[PDB]
């Protein structure tokens, strides 16, 4: 089935930068517009950056600002995105999904049908403090 | 020495306080953003004139 395995989390010095990846196999990269998101662990899951399927948007959330470069591979299928200027808000859990399917419910029709396509999920965590 | 056996009208007259504190209904209609249906956004009024 479709995967979408997540990874390139840790725990990072506020100020920095690092880097985190979402490889996706099952489907053609084309096919599917792909995107992360960011879970706080008491806040519901929220919209950062995301890739056209071809790559004309590539939009981003204004929330991280300029603070973003997204990159998706084709050969590999696989996507990429950086944070710059770390601050401790960003701590939380990013997700890898791909849109595309959404499901058609007519006017008192059938609530059943297709579905995005979704990741694994890799926590980042944000703090001037150091780690044992 | 005689009662008052004497009819007057009355009108009528009402007041309150200006308003003074208006409930912040427009910080829940006209945001930017509201959550998920299954997230969905919540929040408390009270003290204040609705």
């Amino acid at each position: 089935a479709v995967q979408l395995v997540d990874s390139g989390g840790g725990s990072v010095q506020a100020g920095g930068s690092l880097r985190l990846s979402c490889a996706a196999s099952g489907y053609t990269y084309s096919i599917c517009t792909m995107g992360w998101y960011r879970q706080a662990p008491g806040e519901g899951l929220e919209w950062v950056s995301g890739i056209n399927a071809d790559g004309s948007n590539t939009h981003y959330t204004d929330s991280v600002k300029g603070r973003f470069t997204i990159s998706r591979d084709n050969a590999k299928k696989t996507l990429y995105l950086q944070m710059n200027s770390l601050k401790p808000e960003d701590t939380a859990i990013y997700y890898c999904a791909a849109h595309g399917t959404y499901d058609k419910y007519a006017p008192c029709g059938g609530f059943a049908g297709t579905y995005t396509y979704w990741g694994q999920g890799t926590q980042v965590t944000v703090s001037s403090s150091g780690q044992a | 020495q005689t009662s008052n056996f004497r009819v007057q009208p009355t009108e009528s007259i009402v007041r309150f306080p200006n308003i003074t504190n208006l409930c912040p209904f427009g910080e829940v209609f006209n945001a930017t953003r509201f959550a998920s249906v299954y997230a969905w956004n919540r929040k408390r009024i009270s003290n204040c004139v609705a």
